[PDB]
């Protein structure tokens, strides 16, 4: 190994790398998620795709197990890493507890990972922030966040990646407990805070949800035009 | 050591008042040929205890080695403190112990005698880790032989001399040349006291075979 | 050494003898052999006193550190999982070790049933030691899975009455246990020459 | 650069275990109290969004049927102390059939409170409130990043801790009961706080010798909050 | 070939009281048809309330002597104050099977008071199992022992007989008969006995001779 | 400035700086020489005593490594204690491999290849001592060697260690060391210790005197020095 | 001792990463390489660096490495530091093919490599691959394919890649001469040959400064075409027809 | 004040000044004084606090049946020498069957604290040793250093403005040496009453006394067997 | 024995110009078979096969072991293997097992690469190399084989009686054997072209 600190304390009482390679995450693309009570959803901007190549190999949006999901921000590689170490995991849980796997359960170990590959000689953090969307027990709908010091901390609702303050100023006109909720006026209800960002170019829109039974679905960029269309059709409504 | 090469035999000792005297005999029998009739069996220890062995006699050179490396070194702290004849019981008790817990034993038969601050000393230590005190000890066919004698004058009489506890060691000697096939006519007695310790050299049997002359 | 366990509508129940013998000669006569793990498991005595204690204790502690860490009583296939594998690593070194795991699930009812050979595996009913061919045949006489209370009880008080009848190598008090929904309770402990004037006639 | 993990002052101690005496400062504020009837325990989430599920915010974790807990600053290697620390006292029960007592529990910790080692790995970055019922009756147990042990009858640790142990000083005295001084903790605590105190912000950790399961009290804590 | 084991024999007894927990062991140790002494006692006084009796190989029986009263030691020096017996008890388990797979061949009986000031007797095996049980005789005369035992402190097997609490003489005359009884029939028994009376105010121990052969 | 930092780099001109630094602490040490005889080797240190707070009789420099071999250590007392314990495991090894005492230009080579070791790498700092070695033996005769902080490491007669290495040696090489026996170097090792030094810098001090050789018949101790008292009685006599 | 650590692995004052970004622009100046859609096949394109005219070109390949049967890759970057990648390569894709008597479906392979590469982004302390390096192949999942690692450890399934500063300009050509539809491998040479022609400084595309390599689906057989000299030439000399009835615009 | 960084750089004046750094945060620990009779050895030691309501820090701990040790200084490397003195207790209490000499006890406990000083790696331990113990030949006073150049005494106190102390150890080291328990504490607490300012007077509950015996074996007290010790005092001469 | 568990034949005989090698196609168990399409001879590169008997699991084992060996070869260096070196590495792979070791018996038969020059040679259990110039054999049934080839084997052969040749060895010695039968498979090579046959053997 290195026998050096990489994680030395300030002279006024911080971590000058962790807080900092949270930067690194902040200079990421955006990506939002919110449970419904029965679907839960969540999807990437920022494909940036350059119309004239594939793109089925850069999705962000994969899975672990039948019942958990996985988004991420920042640089994609250490995503890459934590992805695979985590299948090998939830496996692993899947090899003694005959269970299906718990998100709190893989959240923990996502993060006490973290936390002690950050610790260690010589080793570089991982410039991520993964959300974490499952529904296991008696199909309750639960998502998580993490951070580059390795906090798990539940929420209902999450934004991250560039200009998160702006996208939760969204969600904080957002948060309403009605907002009615339906899985199409949800799902293009989170279409409509991803239309809000920098950008918004109407095709680079990337989502996914799970009906808490069913497996991954990915859309259909026609769906999602309609979902934009009657969205604009309330707010013509609006006048 | 699963099998011994050249074994020795019983080895006596036994208190006194003030002192223990012990003696053993000088032979390095390989099977049945008596090929080592002049070895040393006694290590006089450097003031106080004082070290007899039996079976391999390669085992007890090691042991004789190691010992006199860690008597050197607590001689050269200067502290004025040395070992007393019970802590090295237990250091040899505890050695052998973890020799054969690794099924690789230390083939012996050892006896430790010693006097040290007005109160005398003979322990014992077995190849097994049996360990104990016992006011006279006895070895190998000794126990069986020479044993009853000791347990008979210590009953017989609680105390002792210098002079009865040496008689009654060369008696049994006598009788060990009497009648064990392993044994051989010159033995050493070796004595410690207050005085220092003090290694006596070959003697010798005064033997009777007047039974012979009947049919 | 004979023990049984067998589950139905209202829960599980678990009895056994004490009596420990050392090749032909007793040692004790009262050797409690259903183990208290948890305040919700029971597990058995099924061959060797001490491989049975030992490695129930460090599957007690295994069970205590999961729901220390997650706020959550374990199931019981996770014990028994837990133990299959705790005891696998020591195959053909000569471990002696059949016992039975009861308790209840978030299913409900749970019963399995762990060797030192390692056949771990679900079922209804199982019977473990020298004389349980005994209990075999007694119980699934009597078996059922819609009995009353007090019927399990005199199955089980039956059984083992008839199984240190037979065989030599059983006998002492017969303890009895009985598995709920929210904990187990020792129900009695009914010694032999009791059972025998009483159902002698 | 400028000094590293590995050297004394000219005057004084190390730098860095005096910067992590710093560190702990940033730290959420939290108050446990020792009494001869139980040891009560209370802490402040701070909580940032409506959507910051409030359930979800562990300061008090469970050690032990009867010993609770509170952290400071720095959540996930607190959570790797409170793990390691659970697995040794479930070490204790393994080989002793009973309760690691609260101060041998303390002493296992601070082992390696600084064991902290790079070559031949930083010190950590958390104060620990400790609050248990041994042999000796209840305990309260403060310990830090240095591994300075200590028992205290009632500490207050991390951000205004100045104010909160005057005032606290105040109001203190040995022969308290239980409700009087949850109170007085919640009054301190809507005194260190910066928002109203309602149902959300506060938790309480309460254990009796009697009432040892259950270190805690679940919305009974808004009728608390009302009586005053 | 070189054989690890040797049985060195030896007679250990043990009687949980009422408030008092008595061990008694002889001071014979042997080996085939030999005798080594006439002086090794089998008890070990270990703290005010707890006093250990270990038989068989003697060397193990040495060794897990000076191992426990080590741990004994460490346990004070960390944590303030003396095990319990049960605590003991357990860490002795946990000894004899962290030796499983190369046993100790030693029976091992603990008594001693618990920590309601009652007497408790902790029996035990070769692979390190035990269990709180009233009365105990372990080694060579284990079965000369134990249904005398049965018939007085039990009162098993018999008829219109009420039960007495056992009180302090009457059990020293029972133990002086059983040894005497015993050390009748019994090549591995006699030449002493050394019997360790547990109380609420120390540690009793006393002599008393037997027969010479 | 620039180059006296590790133990690892040269310098411009060539030498090691960390060496220099190392040699140049043991002269604010205390005053330790030896000397031979014809048979046996005699040394002394001069010791101080704090000012009031000693024991006399704590801490003694004059070390005994082998049953005929010991140390004269001046300098920092630990790194000597530590090379003490290297030297007795030395002469352990060489007592268990071989049966026999160690020769002392083999123990005094091992002992510079030690010292050596720590020069080398930058891990490590140079050793903060520089010691004494004397011996004795029947077929061999008196050998008393001598090891720097750097490690060269050869025989002398005599030698010293501390402030007054000139200042004693101006005077040590005028003495007859070959015919006289120990006996009269005991007091010959007094009156040099003696006159240097007796109350100008200082308070007070206080002797010890090492011994081995043929009179000792091959056994290395301290002297029973208030036996025959031959400082004192010799010291009121060589201020004048 | 801590006074000789380099950076290394550690994050900049100002918020990016330094042994990546350097790693790019050590990149940039080495020798641009390019891939074409085409569904029936694929193709490797190849320019020549160090063209001094006393070589031998005796090793049939100096950026294409036929790596499994039905995989080659082409490189960029420092040479030696690629070889061992590419025996590492071999050496993951032979294991997988030990463990399981099927060829390697390509992606877990990339993801090996760029694991392996990563590894070295993060801990170890050393210096990383600094080599961005192609992909083609054939599978039983996709067909053809086409694949880019990076030194961060990030692979973009291409379908027309991207070589450092000299290639920016041909990928603008690659967009603004976009195609799809036509698989035929001729239409692509053409394609890469004008690619070539414009961003080479090679006047007039001599054919000894480049090379090509295809890889086509024969009957059960994936064979990969190293082609030779004169068809380059027979190409080349098209190319300049092709110059001609662009010039028929005058 | 560039080489004044690191262990193993010696410095151009050959005083490594990582050592007197240490010496230094010793001398910042709290006061204790360390001294022996013919036939008993009492070391007292000094508690403070960090606020009224908080239990004092303690310095007297055990170690073995005639070994106790007082402190100053740091506390981790306290406890990290604690463990590892204890362990060599028991390690030759289990071996030789016998209670340790103390003398190689502390020259075990400087070639342990030797390698901490010499290599890269580790920092010199900040600690304050005083160690009593019993061997054959009586008892006696050990101290400690950082640079683990161990002394033995007849009386020392190390610490806080411990130098007052010495004054006092200096003019009754000739006193101390014929008397039996009871006085020889009450030197003790008259060297400790000159360790604190004048204008307060030392109480029960922050000091602490611990006496090991020739036959008496080692024991700590608080207060309560204290309380005898405070009494039979007068006032300082004001 | 051991190399009767499942039984097993490998006949490779040396012609004029071109090499004939030839195996058996049960499996089985000890006296229970399970089918006749079991793989003995495989390919490795071409016009050079090899050849594998005794137990089934060193013969797959050591089939895809040698293949592993055999592509990273062909793959550091473009050109194909030439036989020796092929021997010598089938020779370090079984004797990295000298004490672990394999129970088969593997026979190479092959041509030069750059010219027509047909070769021949077998191994043991541990690596001991044999070349030889008319015929090698292993297998169960050994003396069947040896008998028959040096009953029928003329130096000079045209392909023609080289197959028959072999085809009667092959049928002759497997239906003597008890334990190895159920059909043969011929592989008969030469520079111009590849040649597999299937016999009507006796199925008995």
């Amino acid at each position: 190994s290195y026998d050096r600190a990489i994680t030395v304390f300030s002279p006024d009482g911080h971590l000058f790398q962790v807080e900092y390679a949270q930067e690194a995450v902040k200079k990421g693309s955006t990506a939002v998620g919110v449970r419904g009570r029965d679907i839960v959803v969540l999807g990437v901007e920022k494909k940036s795709v350059a119309k004239l190549q594939d793109e089925r190999t850069v999705r962000k949006i994969c899975a672990l197990d039948d019942n958990v999901c996985m988004a991420f921000a920042g640089l994609t590689a250490d995503a890459r890493i934590v992805i695979n170490r985590a299948r090998v995991e939830c496996q692993s849980h899947r090899l003694t507890v005959e269970d299906p796997v718990t998100v709190e359960y893989i959240t923990r170990y996502i993060a006490s990972l973290k936390q002690r590959y950050t610790q260690s000689n010589g080793r570089r953090p991982f410039g991520i922030s993964a959300l974490i969307v499952g529904f296991d027990f008696d199909g309750t709908p639960r998502l998580y966040q993490t951070d580059p010091s390795g906090t798990y901390h539940a929420w209902k609702a999450n934004a991250i990646g560039r200009g998160a303050k702006s996208v939760r100023e969204f969600l904080e006109k957002n948060y309403t407990d009605e907002a009615i909720e339906t899985d199409d006026l949800t799902i293009k209800l989170v279409i409509k805070a991803l239309l809000e960002v920098v950008q918004s170019g109407g095709k680079n829109i990337e989502l996914a949800v799970m009906r808490r039974d069913q497996s991954l679905k990915i859309l259909n960029p026609e769906e999602i035009e309609k979902y934009v269309a009657e969205i604009e059709k309330e707010k013509e409504e609006n006048e | 050591t699963q099998n011994p090469m050249v074994t020795g035999t019983s080895v006596l000792g036994v208190k006194f008042e003030g002192g223990v005297v012990i003696a053993a005999d000088m032979l390095g029998s390989y099977g049945s040929l008596a090929r080592f009739r002049n070895i040393s069996r006694i290590m006089r220890v450097n003031n106080s205890t004082m070290l007899g062995a039996s079976g391999d006699y390669a085992d007890f050179q090691y042991l004789k080695q190691v010992l006199g490396q860690m008597v050197i070194d607590e001689e050269l702290l200067g502290d004025g403190h040395s070992y007393s004849p019970r802590a090295i019981h237990s250091w040899l008790t505890r050695a052998m112990y973890s020799r054969r817990s690794k099924m690789n034993p230390l083939w012996n038969t050892m006896v430790i005698g010693g006097y040290a601050d007005g109160e005398s000393f003979l322990g014992y230590v077995d190849m097994l880790g049996v360990a104990y005190e016992a006011p006279s000890l006895a070895t190998g066919y000794g126990a069986y032989l020479a044993q009853p004698l000791l347990r008979e004058v210590l009953e017989k009489q609680p105390v002792l001399s210098q002079t009865e506890a040496r008689d009654l060691v060369e008696r049994c000697m006598r009788v060990l040349y009497y009648r064990d096939a392993r044994s051989y006519n010159r033995f050493q007695i070796a004595t410690v006291t207050e005085k220092g310790v003090e290694i006596e050299g070959p003697l010798s049997t005064e033997t009777n075979w007047d039974i012979a002359h009947m049919i | 050494t004979t023990t049984l366990a067998f589950k139905f509508r209202h829960g599980v129940i678990v009895a056994a003898d004490s009596r420990a013998t050392a090749g032909a000669y007793i040692a004790s006569q009262t050797v409690k052999k259903v183990i208290e793990i948890n305040p919700y498991l029971l597990g058995t005595m099924a061959g060797g006193a001490a491989d049975c204690s030992f490695w129930e204790r460090l599957l007690a502690r295994q069970c205590r550190i999961y729901e220390l860490r997650n706020k959550e009583r374990i199931s019981v296939a996770a014990a028994s999982k837990l133990l299959a594998n705790m005891v696998y690593q020591y195959k053909g070194m000569g471990l002696s070790m059949g016992t039975m795991i009861c308790g209840w699930d978030k299913r409900g009812p749970g019963l399995y049933y762990v060797d030192s050979e390692g056949n771990r595996i679900s079922g209804a009913t199982f019977s473990v030691g020298s004389g349980s061919v005994y209990a075999y045949g007694v119980m699934d006489r009597g078996y059922s899975y819609d009995l009353e209370v007090e019927q399990a009880y005199d199955l089980a008080r039956r059984a083992i009455y008839q199984a240190t009848y037979r065989d030599a190598y059983s006998g002492g008090a017969v303890n009895l246990y009985h598995v709920r929904e929210d904990g187990w309770i020792r129900v009695s402990s009914d010694n032999v020459a009791d059972l025998h004037e009483k159902y002698s006639g | 650069y400028d000094r590293g993990v590995n050297t004394f002052s000219p005057e004084g101690r190390l730098f860095q275990v005096e910067y992590a005496i710093e560190a702990i400062k940033l730290g959420s504020t939290a108050i446990g109290i020792q009494t001869s009837e139980g040891v009560c325990l209370a802490v402040e989430k701070r909580i940032t969004s409506p959507l910051m599920e409030p359930s979800s915010i562990e300061k008090i974790v469970e050690i032990d049927a009867h010993i609770g807990c509170a952290m400071s600053g720095l959540i996930a290697d607190a959570k790797t102390l409170i793990d390691k620390a659970r697995v040794e006292t479930q070490n204790h029960w393994f080989t002793y059939n009973e309760t690691m007592t609260v101060e041998s529990v303390t002493q296992a910790v601070s082992n390696l409170a600084l064991q902290f080692g790079e070559e031949d790995s930083r010190p950590f970055g958390v104060a620990l409130l400790f609050g248990g019922v041994d042999e000796k009756g209840p305990q309260l147990f403060h310990m830090d990043p240095s591994g300075t042990f200590v028992q205290c009858d009632a500490r207050a640790i991390g951000s205004a801790s100045e104010g909160a142990q005057s005032s606290l000083q105040e109001v203190y005295h040995k022969s308290m009961t239980l409700k009087e001084a949850i109170k007085s903790s919640l009054i301190i605590l809507k005194q260190v706080m910066e928002e109203k105190l309602n149902a959300t912000n506060i938790e309480l950790a309460t254990v009796q010798p009697g009432q040892n399961f259950h270190m805690f009290t679940k919305e009974e804590l808004e009728e608390v909050i009302k009586d005053i | 070939r070189f054989s690890p084991y040797v049985f060195n024999g030896g007679t250990i007894l043990a009687i949980a009281g009422e408030d008092f927990a008595i061990v008694a062991s002889d001071t014979r140790l042997s080996e085939g048809f030999s005798i080594h002494t006439r002086d090794s006692p089998k008890c070990y006084k270990l703290t005010d309330k707890t006093v250990i009796g270990c038989s068989g190989f003697h060397g193990d029986c040495l060794t897990l002597t000076k191992i426990i009263e080590a741990r004994l030691k460490m346990y004070k020096h960390s944590n303030n104050k003396a095990m319990t017996t049960g605590a003991i008890a357990a860490m002795l388990s946990t000894i004899l099977y962290s030796r499983r797979f190369f046993p100790y061949y030693v029976y091992n009986i603990i008594g001693g008071l618990d920590e309601e000031g009652k007497g408790a007797v902790y029996s035990f095996d070769p692979v390190g199992s035990y269990q709180r049980d009233s009365f105990k005789a372990g080694g060579s005369a284990s079965a000369m022992l134990q249904p005398l035992l049965d018939n007085q402190v039990g009162f098993k097997n018999m008829q219109n007989v009420e039960h007495v609490p056992l009180s302090l003489d009457r059990a020293m005359r029972l133990v002086k008969d059983v040894f005497i009884s015993a050390a009748e029939r019994d090549v591995y028994t006699g030449d002493a006995l050394r019997i360790c009376i547990v109380t609420k105010e120390g540690i009793r121990e006393e002599t008393v001779s037997l027969r010479k052969d | 400035t620039g180059y006296d930092l590790s133990a690892s780099t040269f310098s411009p001109d060539g030498r090691v700086f960390q060496v220099e630094y190392a040699m140049k602490a043991v002269e604010n040490s205390s005053t330790a020489i030896g000397i031979r005889c014809k048979d046996g080797v005699v040394f002394g240190v001069e010791k101080l005593v704090l000012s009031k707070l000693y024991e006399e009789g704590s801490n003694k420099r004059l070390f005994n490594v082998d049953r005929h071999v010991g140390m004269a250590v001046a300098g920092l007392l630990a790194d000597a204690r530590s090379l003490a314990d290297i030297a007795r495991e030395e002469a352990s090894n060489f007592r268990s491999n071989f049966g026999y005492n160690i020769p002392l230009k083999h123990l005094a080579d091992r002992v510079a290849m030690y010292v050596h070791a720590y020069t080398l790498y930058s891990a490590v700092r140079p050793f903060g001592c520089s010691f004494m070695l004397g011996s004795y033996s029947v077929n061999d005769g008196a050998q008393l060697y001598m090891i720097d902080p750097s490690g060269v490491s050869y025989g002398y007669w005599g030698c010293a260690i501390g402030k007054a290495r000139q200042a004693a040696k101006t005077e040590i090489e005028k003495l007859q060391m070959k015919e006289m026996t120990c006996r009269d170097i005991v007091k010959e090792v007094a009156k040099i210790i003696y006159i240097v030094h007796d109350e100008v810098k200082d308070k007070a001090f206080e002797l010890e005197l090492s011994w081995v050789g043929e009179l000792t018949n091959g056994r290395h101790e301290i002297v029973p020095k208030d036996i025959r008292e031959e400082a004192e009685k010799y010291a009121k006599e060589s201020l004048k | 001792s801590r006074r000789y650590d380099s950076r290394t692995t550690i994050f900049s004052p100002e918020g990016r990463l330094y042994q990546v970004e350097y790693a790019m622009e050590a990149i940039g100046h080495a020798g641009t390489c390019l891939g074409i859609l085409a569904n029936d096949g694929v193709l490797l394109a190849a320019e020549r660096r160090n063209i001094h005219k006393l070589l031998d070109e005796v090793f049939f390949s100096e950026k294409i490495y036929k790596l499994n049967e039905d995989m080659a890759c082409s490189v960029a970057g420092i040479t030696s530091d690629a070889n061992v990648l590419t025996n590492e390569l071999r050496l993951i894709a032979q294991r997988y093919l030990l463990q399981y008597q099927e060829p390697i479906p390509c992606e877990q392979l990339v993801t090996a490599l760029c694991d392996i590469k990563q590894a070295y982004t993060q801990f170890g302390g050393k210096r990383p691959f600094g080599v961005s390096l192609l992909y083609i192949g054939w599978d039983k999942h996709y067909g053809f394919q086409l694949y880019q690692s990076d030194p961060s450890g990030n692979y973009g399934g291409w379908k027309a890649t991207c070589i450092g500063n000299n290639s920016a300009a041909a990928v603008s050509m690659l967009k603004q001469d976009y195609k799809e539809g036509e698989m035929t491998l001729k239409s692509a040479l053409a394609l890469a040959i004008k690619v070539l022609n414009k961003t080479m400084d090679v006047s007039k595309l001599s054919a000894e400064k480049v090379e090509i390599a295809t890889l086509t689906r024969e009957n059960g057989k994936t064979v990969i075409r190293v082609l030779k000299q004169k068809e380059v030439e027979q190409l080349i000399k098209k190319h300049e027809e092709e110059e001609a009835k662009a010039e028929r615009e005058k | 004040n560039q080489y004044d960084n690191d262990v193993t750089v010696w410095s151009p004046q050959g005083r490594i000044h990582q050592i007197e750094y240490a010496m230094e945060a010793v001398k910042q620990g709290s006061a204790t004084v360390g001294l022996k009779s013919k036939t008993h050895a009492v070391l007292v030691a000094l508690k403070r606090a960090q606020s009224e309501l908080a239990a004092h820090q303690k310095k007297i701990l055990h170690v073995d049946n005639h070994i106790g040790i007082s402190i100053a200084g740091l506390t981790a490397d306290a406890r990290l020498l604690c463990n590892f003195m204890r362990q060599e207790c028991l390690d030759s209490r289990f071996v030789f069957d016998r209670p340790l000499p103390v003398s190689r006890l502390v020259s075990l406990i400087g070639s342990k604290t030797q390698i901490p000083t010499q290599r890269y790696g580790r920092r010199p331990y900040g600690v304050g040793l005083l160690i009593a113990g019993y061997d054959d030949m009586g008892p006696h006073i050990f101290q400690t250093c950082p640079s683990a150049n161990y002394f033995d005494c007849r009386a020392m106190s190390i610490g806080a403005r411990s130098q007052s102390a010495r004054t006092y150890l200096e003019r009754h080291m000739s006193e101390f040496m014929e008397c039996n328990l009871n006085e020889l504490v009450k030197h003790g607490l008259r060297a400790l009453r000159e360790t604190l300012p004048a204008e307060q007077d030392l109480t029960t509950k922050n000091v602490s006394i611990g006496i090991v015996g020739k036959d008496l074996e080692f024991t700590i007290y608080d207060d309560d067997d204290v309380s005898p010790f405070l009494e039979g005092l007068e006032e300082r001469p004001q | 024995s051991i190399m009767s568990y499942n039984g097993g034949a490998v006949m490779a005989m040396k012609g004029k110009n071109c090499v004939a090698i030839a195996a058996d196609r049960r499996f089985g168990i000890q006296a229970q078979m399970v089918t006749t399409d079991f793989q003995k001879i495989f390919p490795m590169g071409d016009r050079l096969y090899i050849g594998l008997a005794g137990l089934a699991t060193d013969v797959q084992t050591v089939a895809q072991r040698l293949k592993f060996r055999l592509n990273l070869y062909e793959l550091k260096e473009g050109r194909q293997i030439k036989p020796y070196t092929l021997m010598s590495m089938v020779a370090n792979l079984l004797y990295e097992k000298r004490f672990g070791p394999y129970y088969t018996e593997p026979v190479i038969a092959g041509l030069d690469p750059k010219t027509f020059k047909p070769f021949i040679c077998s191994l043991d259990l541990i690596g001991c190399p044999m070349v030889t110039d008319d015929f090698v054999v292993s297998g169960t049934c050994a003396e069947q084989m040896y008998g028959m080839c040096e009953s029928l084997w003329e130096p000079n052969m045209d392909p023609d009686h080289l197959f028959e040749t072999i085809s009667q060895a092959m049928l002759n010695a497997v239906d003597r054997d008890a334990v190895s039968g159920m059909g043969v498979i011929v592989h008969i090579i030469e520079k111009d072209k590849i040649t597999t046959r299937t016999l009507k053997a006796r199925m008995d």
